[PDB]
């Protein structure tokens, strides 16, 4: 060959069911020898432990690691949707966005990214609790696909779509819904805009809206060609199943004020922590 | 004696005499794409000098009451250059960063700067104060360029999450006593193997006085701090016309 | 290594010692040039009072890499930050860092 | 070309004005070629 | 089945299905420079997809008395694509060249083009006439650009050297019977091994009209010319600030 | 290796010392063989030979093809320059461009790039060819160094430039000069501007000038302090040797007008050919 | 001011390529430096 310069991670894994165990150690008298001694600005945590600080015993503890993994975290059913059928043509089309309440909301933008499978549950009652004999049909449709105008329209004729066909009196309905982003999992933070072109103050709602999250729309009716007397309260749970997460984030301290934007009230910013009178006196 | 630093790639070289060590973020170095992640069959460009190198930017005035800043990438870098040639004339880009940070001041000085690496910073606004307008970030200051842009709230960052949980991210401490830099070594974090230039921004560096500036009078008052970045692995596909946003 | 003229001024010819120093300061701007001159070991200029620049005159093509060192004679409590450079031909001194 | 990356910061009692020294050599693949003549020295009048 | 061909560069295809052979200049392909022959010593920069692909200029339109036209290297593609981005913000370049001269007509018309590649093509002037004048041509003559130029004195070639011996260089025709391209491979060619893309031309290739178009009335009478070119192993070093000229 | 694209002349030179043969051939009647059928488009020259239009004899010729070498071609002494001492104080401070005498320019001119060693031979005389007992210096003055300025500067002290005393009575002198550019190769045609910068037309002089070729001053004088009364006339005469040389070129048709440029006189165009009335009549 | 000149190369200050160069250090000798002919005396006898 005659051109000679055209020839040209730090961290593993470890299985940790229990926790760390403690050794005895006895004490230390000597010079070069440092373990308390530290330098924060380096941005590595301290490696100082017990046996170097103080003088420890031998404790063979057998607590586990099994309920912090991120598995057992996150599968929970928590409230992600309220629907209501007063809306009073006997259908409602539903854009599907789960960032609508705040307990689960916070819990998943823990992390950057997130890839899961999802399991939903649908509680349906009357808007006092009570439940009556009633046909409901509940849709899927995703984005692309028509979506229903009326009570009677040709897209409840679901060919294609998945549908459940359920009732009041039934118990709640409960499917799988496997992962469906374009992209390799789904941001709850996106630092950009979707399309190319100017910017300007008009468009400014584009800001963070990342298209690899939008699902479709949810639908709902009650299938009869006649209008139904009973109103209907739908409550949506969902459980987040074979879950894996990248880059960890600052938990919210503010609440929260809109289901798109991390805008918070610049009025009323909250502590994160609970004020008192002196720093000696607790 | 691992005080001292070189940190030499493409043209440019940055000497230390002063310094913590350097933080790779997440325990990874920046890679090129390979063939089982990619998607996008046609062939990318490799320039591996020409962006591969050190890009000084603008230079801030640390004052006694300053807030902090912010930058945004590859946003600092999309005119600056070939790498910002390459940017403008590709469709699809892919690299990391090695962000250095210098802030130097005497003995008789304090103060001390966190250095965090943040990605997907999304900014918000304060509602209108009262918390009912659905108000949103302008354009100068989601991508503020290579001059960077000024907090407003940094307790909160301008994203209603608190300052004292950021060392979560990737970061580094300038302590005015200690060192007098800060080097952080990124990878690419995406979704995506490739993605835009224009139109998306991977992370934010957030420069944010902890421990406030101070000296005593007759000492030199002009504390300046300077942001030196390089790409490290860039890559380049989807060739069509110039487009600089 | 042999002492480069970078202060090479008209003011400075008839105290010609200060020639062999130029110097550096407290600014209140950011980034401003302290010096330029040519890379041209055989031009007029500041490679004369070297022994490289003066032997190079006694032949007529040259080649091959050159070296500046720069030493900095100020105090133990002075510290501050350079940013040396070398541009290629193609325009004059740059305008701005 | 010399610029200022950051500041020259002093503290009280220490003057704000140093001087630099510049050296200058050459590499171990440098040569030269076709000796001649050199035109620092002149003679117009007679030495001695 | 000669006469068909496909050229296959970059993410560009030229076909053609009544062609002569394809020249290689002086029977050598292009090549990126070895370490015998190289001087500089920093690593030069080789962007192999975004440089390397094929360029198409303006077109020209052949009528019944034209002249003939030249194009300057690379002078033609200092302010196009990635290429002339790499030409400016550097001080040495190297490439080779593959041109394309495209020209179609019916078979009920005539005329016959010589396409030819002269390194070093130095114009003249004519000495005002009477040959007492030194003058000399201006900027826009002797690089005009991607546009390219008008032959005042074809006879000569505007440099008094005869046209009847211009077969000496690598050359094909373009006989509007036979063939409707010309295509021609270049290396690079030169006393030193990397050189300035604003100051040096390399080589310059002329189209000229031996035998004259012609055809009868009722025929098509808008008949163009259209030259595409591609840089083969395009090389840069010496990186700085962006120069135009 | 995870990334798998990252893994990634036509003729030779024969010795021929003579003409080549003619082989016997007779009639050849066929279909499908037409080596009398060429296609000038393609570039190339015909490849068609007495043998295949023509029945031939056998010719076995011993014609050597040693005359036509290119050092050969080269290696006779021609004129590069006249100067003289009429310029009134002794001395010539001569700016060598051997570009001015029509002869060697053309035969040099057939190629692009050359590189050579050369051999330099002065002969002098008065200007109407006696001879007298003159002692005379010659001096190289390459560029950069210091040029004399009268007939007794410092310059004569020559302790490093190289210089020869000679006697107008003597035979001519001879010296060997080396390739001396920094390029690799004399380039008599350079197509562009030395310098950077804006090209206006005050400054179109610069077009065409390559520094590469330009080689310093040659410096003649008598040598002693007072005044000569003999009239000088030197003849300067370059024979080239060990050549090598690239690209041929066009010969050029038009007489020279200026040692620079190819300029040539607008009105006067010059046929190649001579001209005749019919073309059908010689 | 140690009163050693500087060692660093081309190699460890930018990146940088294989250059095999065969330029000679045979005129830079001091006995071709100083074996040229130069005047030291003139002499006249009026
Ligand atoms: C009959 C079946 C109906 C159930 C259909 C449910 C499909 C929708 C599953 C989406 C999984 C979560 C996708 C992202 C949700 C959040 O709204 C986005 N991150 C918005 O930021
Ligand atoms: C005492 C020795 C005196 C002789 C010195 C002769 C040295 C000059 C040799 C030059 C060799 C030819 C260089 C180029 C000549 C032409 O003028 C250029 N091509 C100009 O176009």
């Amino acid at each position: 060959d005659p051109i000679a310069d055209m020839i040209d991670s730090l961290t593993a894994l470890q299985v940790l069911p229990t926790a760390a165990n403690t050794e005895a150690s006895s004490h230390r008298l000597g010079t070069g020898v440092v373990p308390a001694l530290q330098a924060a600005e380096t941005g590595a945590s301290s490696n100082a432990s017990d046996k170097n600080l103080i003088e420890t015993r031998c404790v063979l503890n057998h607590h586990s690691t099994q309920e912090t993994a991120i598995g057992n975290f996150f599968s929970r059913a928590g409230l992600v949707s309220i629907i209501t059928m007063p809306n009073t043509d006997g259908y409602v089309n539903w854009d599907i966005d789960l960032m609508g309440y705040a307990q689960l909301r916070r819990k998943c933008e823990l992390f950057t990214y997130m890839r899961f499978d999802a399991e939903f549950t649908f509680v349906v009652a009357k808007p006092n609790g009570v439940l009556v004999p009633q046909l409901l049909q509940y849709m899927y449709v995703p984005p692309g696909a028509p979506k229903p105008t009326s009570r009677d329209s040709f897209a409840w004729q679901t060919a294609t779509n998945p549908s459940v066909f359920v009732k009041m009196t039934d118990p709640p309905a409960q499917v799988s819904v496997p992962f469906m982003s374009p992209a390799s999992a789904y941001q709850w933070f996106y630092d950009g805009y979707p399309t190319f072109g100017e910017h300007l103050q008009a468009n400014d709602l584009d800001y963070g809206q990342c298209p690899n999250n939008m699902m479709g729309t949810f639908s709902i009716r009650t299938v009869g060609t006649e209008k139904s007397p009973h109103s209907i309260t739908l409550r949506v749970y969902m459980r987040i199943k074979h879950v894996r997460a990248w880059i960890p984030r600052p938990l919210r301290n503010q609440p929260y004020l809109f289901k798109t934007n991390p805008n918070y009230k610049g009025n009323d910013i909250k502590c994160t922590s609970t004020s008192r009178d002196k720093i000696t006196t607790l | 004696s691992d005080r001292v630093a070189q940190l030499t790639i493409g043209n440019s070289t940055i000497t230390t005499q002063e310094a913590a060590n350097i933080v790779i973020a997440y325990g990874e170095w920046p890679e090129y794409c390979p063939d089982t992640d990619a998607t996008a069959v046609d062939k990318p460009t490799r320039p591996d000098v020409s962006v591969n190198r050190f890009f000084t930017l603008d230079t801030k005035s640390w004052a006694k009451d300053s807030k902090g800043w912010y930058w945004k990438f590859p946003d600092v870098l999309t005119e600056v250059g070939v790498f910002g040639q390459n940017a403008q004339f590709h469709y699809l880009y892919r690299s990391g960063f090695c962000v250095h940070v210098q802030c130097n001041a005497s003995k008789f000085h304090q103060g001390a700067l966190l250095v965090a690496v943040l990605p997907e910073y999304v900014l918000g606004t304060i509602a209108g104060g009262t918390g009912n307008e659905n108000s949103h970030p302008p354009y100068a200051t989601t991508q503020p360029g290579q001059v960077g842009a000024v907090l407003t709230h940094p307790y909160v960052l301008d994203a209603g999450i608190p300052l004292s949980q950021l060392t979560v991210c990737p970061h580094q401490w300038i302590n005015l006593r200690t060192n007098n830099c800060a080097t952080i070594i990124v990878p690419y974090m995406n979704t995506v193997p490739f993605d835009s230039a224009l139109n998306h921004c991977n992370f934010g560096l957030l420069v944010i006085p902890v421990v406030p500036l101070d000296f005593n009078a007759g000492a030199t008052s002009e504390i300046p701090i300077t942001v030196t970045i390089a790409p490290m692995c860039a890559e380049f596909a989807g060739l069509r016309q110039a487009v600089k946003q | 290594e042999t002492i480069l003229e970078v202060n090479n001024l008209k003011t400075n010819e008839t105290t010609p010692m200060q020639r062999l120093c130029f110097p550096v300061s407290v600014q209140s701007k950011t980034g401003e040039l302290c010096a330029a001159f040519r890379a041209d070991p055989g031009r007029d200029g500041p490679w004369q009072s070297t022994i490289l620049g003066q032997l190079c005159r006694y032949y007529t093509q040259w080649s091959g890499s050159l070296e500046v060192t720069f030493m900095f004679a100020g105090s133990f409590m002075a510290t501050g930050k350079m940013l040396i450079a070398y541009t290629p031909p193609g325009g004059n001194v740059p305008a701005d860092r | 070309t010399i610029w200022y990356q950051t500041n020259y910061v002093v503290p009280i009692g220490a003057p704000t004005t140093a001087y630099i020294v510049a050296l200058a050599a050459a590499q171990d693949n440098f040569t030269m070629k076709l000796c001649k003549d050199t035109e620092d020295i002149e003679q117009t009048a007679n030495i001695q």
